Parts: structure tokens; sequence; C-alpha cells
């Protein structure tokens, strides 16, 4: 949020090179799971985590995406069987 | 292997050019190593498994690192490596009525009812007790063969 609040000054690039190497843990998360179908996190401090196979747990960001991720790599925990 | 790393190590020490952080960076791929290790060798500790009983454990710890596949080299030419013998007094008894089981840690047993019904197979004996399933000394990949083996 602090992005989108100032980006027409001289603080723009030190906002955004601590923001482009703080999200990348969570850019490396959502790279993982989706195409190896194997999530990972650091201390659970994000929500999102994983017979009828639909039994599994589940507890700004693009959140357009973010419950579509969740569908998307139980899917691929099921092919991999 | 481990020792070869730490004398590569001893070289970079005895080299004036090491430092904390670096030799950091440089022991965390051998520490997920120690870490799988120990915790499978914790494991198979405590349930004093042998046999087929810790070859279904690393069945199961095959199938359970695959995201980075760092481990999973590891994992598989273990279960390959522990799986050797066990394969061969297989084959024994598919190929061949003979089997030597040298020790106790197969899936087929056998205790003879010979002594029970002699000179006769008017029993059916060898389908009743005498060529009999251990349960628990499946590794839990075979078991969707496992009346067809016997």
């Amino acid at each position: 949020q602090e992005a989108l609040h100032n980006c027409s000054n001289e603080h723009y690039p030190v906002l955004l090179s601590l923001l482009k190497t703080s999200c990348e843990p969570y850019t490396r998360f959502i790279h993982d799971w989706v195409y190896s179908g194997v999530f990972r996190d650091a201390y659970g401090e994000f929500m999102i985590q994983v017979k009828l196979y639909w039994t599994h747990g589940y507890v700004v960001f693009l959140k357009h995406i973010a419950h579509d991720i969740y569908v998307c790599g139980k899917t691929i925990n099921l092919l991999k069987l | 292997e481990h020792l070869i790393l730490v004398s590569q190590l001893e070289q970079l020490h005895r080299q004036g050019l090491l430092s904390l952080q670096k030799l950091w960076f440089y022991i965390q791929p051998a520490m997920r190593t120690m870490d799988i290790l120990a915790s499978l060798a914790t494991s198979v500790d405590k349930g004093e498994c042998l046999g087929g009983s810790t070859l279904s454990l690393l069945h199961d710890r095959s199938f359970s690192y695959t995201g980075d596949s760092q481990a999973q080299e590891l994992c598989l030419y273990l279960t390959k490596a522990a799986s050797a013998p066990y394969f061969e007094v297989l084959e024994k008894w598919i190929y061949r009525g003979i089997i030597h089981d040298p020790y106790s840690e197969f899936m087929v047993e056998e205790h003879e009812l010979r002594k029970e019904r002699i000179q006769e197979d008017y029993n059916d004996k060898y389908w009743d007790q005498r060529y009999t399933i251990v349960q628990q000394q499946i590794p839990s990949f075979l078991q969707k063969m496992a009346d067809k083996i016997l």
C-alpha cells in the first residue's frame, strides 16, 4: 500500500527496490505449488495452506487469483498420484 | 562425501579467506541431507523396523519430498538399495518353488503342515497354514499383487 501511496516523489525508487525484494519469497511460493504441486511457507504467516480428496484445510495482494491458486495446487497434487 | 566437503572447507580456511557467513552459506545443502537422514534414522529406530516394515517407510518417504528433487534422488536410490535383497528373495519365490529365506523378514513364511497331513494333499494344506502370509512384512506397494505372488 505504501507503493501506491507515493509514486510521484523522489522516494519512489527506494520503496520500489524494497518491495521488489520483499515480494520475492511470496512469488517463490506461488511458483512451486502451481507447477509442482508442493507448497512452501516460512512460519505459517501466509494463511493459504492445504477418499474424496477435498477434505483439506485452508488456514494487498491480487485476490482475483489468490483463491484460484488454492484449487490450482490441489489438482496438481491429485494428478501427481 | 560429507568428509570430502569439509576437507574442501579445510583448504579454504587454510587459505585465509573463509568467513563464518560464507561457511554458513556452504553447509546448508548438506544440512538438508543430514536432516533427512536423521529423521529417517529416528523413525526406523523407534519402531524397531526391519524387513518390509522399513521398506514401506521408504516407499512413503520417497513419495513425501518431491518439491526440490535435491532429496528425491537420495530416497529413490535408498529405496532401491534397501529393496535389492528383497527383490532377489521375491524373484526366487516367483520362478522356483524353492526359497532359502535367510532372515525372517519376507512376506511369505513357510511352516510345515506336512507333519500334520503326511503323504497327502487331501487337506489342500498348501492353501492352508503351510505357506502363509505375514501382514506387516509387505512393503505396501506389492500389496495389490499379494495373492498372485503367493
